């Protein structure tokens, strides 16, 4: 197969357009001088994520362009936000799919799918992704970060800010160097050498809390217990997991390219048998996907759609295979968040586990038929996308060639699709493989009035982004680990539009300014997921030949459809079509 | 001085029980001081080993012996909650209210960390619940920025 | 030829000691433990540029070079200025010349220099740049940016600086994460979830100046457009080349060490035959330039030599091959500012590619016989160094500073060794330095006692001058969907002569406006536009040729018994073709 | 042997805690998707090091390592302090040893370390670098930085803090981009052009001494050198080295995978030939070592000082000079330096013997010379001294695998060291291989009162750090070569607890506040030298078998009392016994 080396990187709370100006188009821009690339492609998203896949020539040593793109991307590093720099950009050269997923359970109900999930991150994962072969690990749920819930009523009631909560976190939840009483070089005839410890690095909540804002004129003192609920918290709150109906965590593991897949899974046995002895109780260790035997299937909602929404179809996926396919069926491990190679409120997975081979008899108990009653049980599920599958027609790619931008290039994808739906007899199923344009609301910081009012821009812009999108602060260290705090409102300060108008920014005289005085808002269009080819804007077309028809016969007919385009719009054949 | 006092001094610091009757029956000064002015007491009180602090109060240890920033052997069992090691020491003649460089006195740190057991025996032998430290607080104070309402209960 | 690797950087606005002691040094000291090298050396120059390359043994693996330089570039990064680093440090593994040259014009004269430049660098390059065996790709012209053009007088008289115009700028030419409504975690019960849209890069020179500076007292507002013009312009405006005396711009492509060049050419064409149809109107591709059927000619003026008369020089070189190799010579591609020694003011390089073998017969014909005659005709012309050529029995000497001399008594001792080298032509013809003479340089102090007193800060004091005189990258925009950087910089007008330093204010901690003059002093002194080392020391290159018959062998050996009469401290190596 | 990758990083001033939760732990969870790595183990200290070492996979292609280890460290970076980033953080294979140690000596008395290994680094180590053979060298001291030594009671004097020198050095000690009269583009018909040539670095203490710091408001200047003594000094002080009672520096020079060892040590002594003829008064080169060296341990007790652990190394040279003279050719004695930890309490003595053919008969060879001085040596109060010459023992890691502490770890390595004493039977000086907790001093700053005397808590924590553990400010040149320049207190004013007070800071209404206002101090005990193993809080056990028992039979009683230690403690064997 073609080796593909993968970059990741988040900006937590930004938008698709964020994620690509700052950042996608920066790595792309600076991917020169790399041997054997074949083409490139990204996605941008509205979590705050990006993903560049490098595809190479056959017979690449992905060793070396797993190097050579990790060293231009070490180059390219500094023209990056501080956000998305102090997040960890990670390049990878694994599979695209699944060699197995480790699942965690507590059998005792002692802990949640929040703990367990954290208990994994924290104990489980690094080593895991240590092991020789393993290209990848996700993790089913996040780790714990401390978590600064922050109230605006409060903020106000106290004139501070999102701003002022940072600066306090950074000043009182440090690690201070303070060099050493008797230190080098001495003065003659000293006795004593010994380290000074000033600040240490936070533990707990009960420490956040004590936190010092500030002491009012009459002595009295702002705690930030006062402006916040401090807990433990996940990093981010987009993956939930389950097994048979039950709460859980896991690892999903990728097999490096070229690894041995039996050797790698071997290896990642052993390596969970020095774990578990020292579990917490009820801790537990399943294994429901291990690659014949096993099969997915993929949850995909339109875009807009909800955590909710998303997990009341999985709970339909799930019941189906543990009600109507109990005999053959063993265990189904369901992720709400996490998609077939995408990650979103409106997408999800069911990796699926069989019986025995020799307990399910008869052709109609093969995987094969049981994945094909399944993908019909679910064709008539309401605005979903939802199939079992295994682990081929054509894919396209629309691309912007002279600016034109995201709007006229949707229109451009459209008139396509439009000419491609009036050919039955040659082409079937030609559908985007990307999302649809959604709500966004559109929040316009009116410059004059803040300096009218001497509101600093950069405290306004801190006060939104910490506030609705959240702010990695800094580490702190929970039971010896590091791990992240983030300060972020409260959930129900973030949930409305007049919502907004009750956060507060503190003028250079003073004075508290409510957010609705210097902004104005409206809704419009745009993007959750902007995708690239080759460094330029594109869209993903898939479809297939008609029965009776060649694949040849199809694609030239795309290709002439694609003639008729605009001007400024080219195309590519990518992928399975190259 | 003594080669013993300084061998006292380790095996106090790390818990040899046999080895401090050896070194006692052979002269060394129970109040040895090391660079940071620890006793075998401090030694004994801040590691928590109960046996050792007895042995060294019966051979005539100084119950009140002050470190270089005048900390007792009572503020360090105190502070790190050796129930036990802070009753003994309180039994044989230790300052409960003794304050070091600081102003900072055994309920303060027994305070500050909860130690709750703790803060009721040092109450008990008459440990003065208004003390300020030279910032100007008191356990009730510490207790309120703790927010351990236990404790607070405790020192009303 | 032996492998080199290449390490880049760029300082808007430094000069060559600057460049040296902030950036060649520092990277410098960490170049060792590396397999296989040979030597190392440098160039810091003037234009804000240093080059640096490592040369290894034959045979060595490129793959496994490149990565060890890297790898020990990696511990100077951090220490290097934020405005290098942003600038983004290149590393490569090329070969030093030219495999092709692409040529881009515009038929119908609907597009400048500038544009076609823009176009090539917004639409062409980065493809080109990431096709396998492309070892370096160098554009004949510069990307467009954002240029805001600052007027002193209009921003004195509103009490503003360049300091306020590029907090406005980043300010206000911001892209922000500003979260979504009903975002996870939520309320359980959400049904609205929404992306928050804040503030986005500026796209247009519009909206670059509408930017608010200030509200005055009296509610009337200062724009970015009331104290600067506002236009699309080069990064910089050092590059302009030009195809048969038409404007045109270009991609120089050299070849990745080991690579094929048939394959590599041909996936070269293949490429731009994928960007040919998207071409606005009027633009072309040409070829002016294939690797015998062309050769180069090298222009290179002294140091201090102005855009203005490299072009005069240039001009000539283009008419000679019009009008008297008429006959012979398909095209002319020139270009002003880039030659053989990298990028400079005083230096220039015209590809010229021929006709047809069999449109040519005839000995006087062939490229050797065109090149002798060329060569023969610009010899004659004055202050240049003007020479055709198509692609050995010399030397490569480096004088060496082996003892903190410093680069004044380097250069006293380069002279001595070139003119006792002079008194030698039995043994030695044309011994002459490969670099550059130092130049008049205006050297500014800033009182820092006076500075204190009016309460100007240092670093108000020196951006006002860097960005005023220099130029300052603030930031990115969106350009046609394309991001591309933002900069600052006086408008020309205002950055011409010794008297507009004066011009110049800064604002104090109390709102006084002070001008320059009033805690500056200054004065001419010489300095050097490009600074050299070897193997990490100050090194000055001397070339030359063994004399008619006498071995290189003989040449070499006389040229140590001169160098060992040199002051004390002051030592030689032999590099390139008398390495070996 | 199986190759390894070692990871070098520095935090000057800084803690064993404050390295291991600043550095280590962050580098530790980046060494993820690196192939046949079998462990990785580190060390934290108080010198502000930590040693990261990776080992793989025997057959393990070594430069593979090297840059896969290098790549994902390099893309950690930002997720470093850049005090740590500033110093460099070196990824180096480890497991080849030296080819020579080459000591650099002045024997008229003219000449510091400092100034020696100067000369070495500007003169000497580069052509040597670069000589046929060689692979990494490593100076055995730097070349020289400015010293700036602040001096409290002038800074207090002028109302000034450690902060303000900082400040004023980055500004007066600067060099930056002015541009150019008539550059591009110009006013067309422009003649003049020059480049703008404003501040450069500075080249001396008598130019960083007129440094400016304020004008006072009778109008005289305080300059640098009114706060300060200024020297060209080191950029270290933690190792003090003789070679026969002598200022030494030295190189250690590896031998380039694939090279001849004895051409290549030839071509080096050859080399430093070629330099002898440049070198000042007295400077000399010596072959300590060179393809019989053994060595002399020195450990002093908790809390000991640079110049008490000089004394005994100073006997230790002395008996050997004198009681050896006529089987000892030299003695090198390193202060600061040991194999299982650096500090003030340590160092060793490299001693070299004559040839064996000058040492005829069985009392003139190693064995009886290394018993004789062992014998000698422990008739040395204040002090442990050992002589040695360097498939019996076994190397053990004790695990902390639950978050329990460093506390609560010790606990349970004392509980394990109890027990196996109590089976001589079997086991024979089974100890800990790292260092013991020892007193530190523990300054809490007090933010209440921080915050209602307007001092700022990074001026507190930048006036502490920098005054007693020194910071590395910028960059200056010094004869053409560019070098660093430090801050750091005067060591009479950074030497006891009562010094602290000494220190000002500056109110943000003007007047200076003594430390002891806003601060309070103890005693406490911690670590000198945190392990950790597999990423996971550690401490290495080493031990041997009883006479007469097998090695395999020790570990398996190490194993089963290992067994019955606290919840949460686990084990692994590394080294020779994996
Ligand atoms: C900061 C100043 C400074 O370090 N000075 C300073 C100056 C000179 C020296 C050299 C002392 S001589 C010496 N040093 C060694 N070291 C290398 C080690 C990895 O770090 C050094 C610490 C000590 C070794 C050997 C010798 C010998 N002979 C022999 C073998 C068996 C090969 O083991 C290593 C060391 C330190």
């Amino acid at each position: 197969a073609p080796p593909a080396v993968t970059i990741s990187a988040s900006y937590p709370g930004a938008d698709a357009k964020t994620v690509q100006d700052t950042v996608t188009q920066v790595i792309e821009q600076n991917m020169n001088g790399i041997d054997n690339l074949m083409y490139m492609s990204s996605n941008s998203d509205s979590t705050g994520t990006v993903q560049i896949t490098l595809t190479f020539e056959s017979g690449t040593d992905a060793d070396i362009a797993q190097v050579q793109v990790q060293n231009k991307l070490q180059l390219a590093m500094p023209l990056l936000p501080q956000e998305v720099q102090q997040q960890g950009v990670s390049v990878e050269k694994s599979s695209s799919s699944f060699l197995m997923v480790v699942g965690v359970i507590n059998t005792d109900g002692t802990m949640t799918q929040e703990d367990i999930s954290d208990y994994v991150a924290a104990n489980m994962k690094d080593a895991i992704s240590r092991t020789s072969g393993v290209g990848d690990v996700q993790l089913f749920g996040s780790q714990y970060a401390m978590r600064i819930w922050m109230n605006p009523n409060e903020l106000n009631k106290f004139q501070l800010t999102p701003v002022d909560v940072i600066t306090a976190i950074k000043a009182q939840n440090a690690q201070v160097a303070a060099g050493q009483l008797g230190g080098t070089p001495p003065v003659k005839g000293q006795q004593l050498n010994a380290s000074i410890i000033a600040q240490t690095r936070l533990t707990s909540t009960e420490e956040f809390g004590k936190i010092l804002l500030k002491v009012n004129q009459d002595g009295s003192r702002v705690l930030l217990r006062d402006v916040a609920k401090i807990e433990l918290g996940g990093e981010n709150y987009d993956i939930i997991a389950e097994f048979n109906g039950q709460p859980a965590s896991g690892l999903g593991i990728k097999l490096a390219t070229g690894a041995n897949a039996l050797d790698t899974a071997a290896a990642i046995r052993a390596e969970l048998a020095k774990m578990e002895p020292f579990f917490p109780s009820g801790l537990k260790i399943v294994y429901p996907y291990d690659t014949q035997g096993v099969f997915m299937t993929m949850v995909q909602l339109p875009a807009g759609a909800t955590q909710e929404r998303t997990q009341k179809v999985l709970n339909e996926v799930t019941h189906y295979y543990l009600t109507k396919e109990k005999n053959n069926v063993e265990s189904v491990f369901a992720v709400n968040g996490f998609g077939f190679a995408g990650r979103g409120q409106n997408t999800g997975i069911a990796f699926v586990s069989l019986k025995d081979w020799a307990d399910r008899p008869g052709e109609e108990n093969k995987v094969e038929a049981i994945t094909m009653r399944a993908t019909r049980a679910f064709s008539q599920i309401k605005d979903a996308m939802v199939f079992a599958f295994n682990l081929t027609g054509f894919d396209f790619e629309l691309i912007d060639q002279a600016g034109l931008g995201h709007e006229k290039l949707t229109q451009a994808r459209n008139q396509l699709l439009a000419e491609a739906a009036k050919h039955p007899d040659m082409l079937t199923s030609v559908r985007p493989n990307g999302l649809e344009d959604t709500p966004q609301f559109k929040i316009d910081i009116d410059q004059e009035k803040a300096q009218a009012l001497g509101v600093s821009i950069n405290d306004i812009n801190t006060t939104l982004g910490a506030a609705w999108g959240g702010s990695y602060v800094n580490d702190f260290i929970d039971r010896g680990r590091v791990k992240k705090v983030y300060v972020m409102s409260e959930a129900k300060y973030r949930m409305l539009p007049d919502d907004i108008g009750d956060w507060y920014v503190r003028a250079a005289d003073g004075q508290m300014v409510p957010f609705s005085a210097f902004s104005s808002s409206r809704w419009e269009y745009g993007s959750p997921r902007l995708e690239r080819y080759n460094g330029l804007p594109s869209m993903e077309i898939l479809g297939q030949a008609a029965p009776g028809k060649s694949t040849g016969e199809a694609m030239e007919l795309m290709e002439q459809l694609a003639s008729k385009l605009p001007t400024g719009v080219g195309y590519d054949w990518t992928g399975m079509s190259y | 001085g003594s080669d013993l006092g300084k061998k006292l001094l380790e095996a106090a610091r790390a818990g040899r029980d046999d080895e401090v009757r050896i070194l006692m029956a052979n002269g060394a000064d129970v109040n040895a001081a090391d660079v940071v002015g620890w006793t075998p007491l401090h030694l004994a009180a801040y590691w928590g080993h109960l046996e050792i602090v007895e042995v060294l109060l019966k051979n005539g240890a100084d119950v009140n012996a002050y470190d270089t920033l005048g900390s007792t052997p009572l503020h360090l069992a105190a502070h790190f909650g050796h129930l036990e090691i802070v009753e003994v020491l309180l039994k044989n003649g230790a300052d409960v209210n003794a304050k070091d460089d600081n102003g900072i006195t055994p309920l303060h740190l027994a305070a500050n960390r909860g130690h709750l057991e703790i803060v009721e025996v040092l109450l008990k032998y008459g440990a003065d619940v208004n003390a300020q430290d030279k910032f100007g607080k008191t356990a009730f104070d510490i207790s309120i920025n703790n927010g351990n309402e236990d404790l607070a209960e405790i020192l009303q």
